[PDB]
């Protein structure tokens, strides 16, 4: 429901009218595959000593 | 300009997850009030320099 306000005319246009709103992730660059099957997972590396 | 809820949020939670990686250590703490300032402490094995 964010409103802009239309150059051309005046009018005051939703932000859903020029966009798409939803709820995904922050990034999409990795991606966890275990035993074949999507799945989540992080590593763990030691510290020094 | 910030209440206790925001800086240990924000700020003590980051800063406190990167003091379990150093050597020596006997205990840690942190404390953050109604006053725009947070302070962590970090406890070593008595005789550590």
């Amino acid at each position: 429901n964010i409103s802009l306000k239309s150059k051309t005319n005046g009018s005051v246009i939703k932000l859903s009218d020029v966009a798409n709103v939803e709820i995904g992730s922050q990034a999409y660059n990795f991606a966890i595959l275990e035993n074949g099957k999507p799945a989540t997972a992080a590593a763990i590396q030691l510290s020094p000593g | 300009g910030a209440t206790a809820k925001t800086i240990n949020d924000s700020v003590v939670t980051l800063i406190e997850r990167e003091l379990s990686g150093v050597k020596n250590l006997l205990y840690y703490s942190a404390t953050t009030d109604t006053s725009g300032t947070a302070e962590i402490t970090a406890t070593f094995k008595p005789g550590t320099d």
